[PDB]
């Protein structure tokens, strides 16, 4: 009911379960790209190649 | 699972042509499963 107390009000629960198996992991987090700087001696990390 | 593929235009009637054609990598699949056997899939013609 809409007039119920906070201990009786409906709560939607979503449980995320993370498991690692021997198969290649495909659900990866969003790596954030920086802005590209040219013509200077910089440390580059392109697709894991540093 | 690496799938490499190449399309070649040939005009030989029966056997494999003799030549060189390097296969480009087309798609890499994150499958993580054991595979030991395969089978081709064909299409029937119905009349």
């Amino acid at each position: 009911q809409p007039t119920n107390g906070v201990g009786y009000q409906p709560y939607r629960v979503v449980v995320l379960s993370f498991e690692l198996l021997h198969a290649p992991a495909t659900v990866c987090g969003p790596k954030k790209s920086t802005n590209l700087v040219k013509n200077k001696c910089v440390n580059f990390n392109f697709n894991g190649l540093t | 699972f690496k799938i490499y593929s190449k399309h070649t235009p040939i005009n030989l009637v029966r056997d494999l042509p003799q030549g060189f054609s390097a296969l480009e990598p087309l798609v890499d699949l994150p499958i993580g499963i054991n595979i030991t056997r395969f089978q081709t899939l064909l299409a029937l013609h119905r009349s």
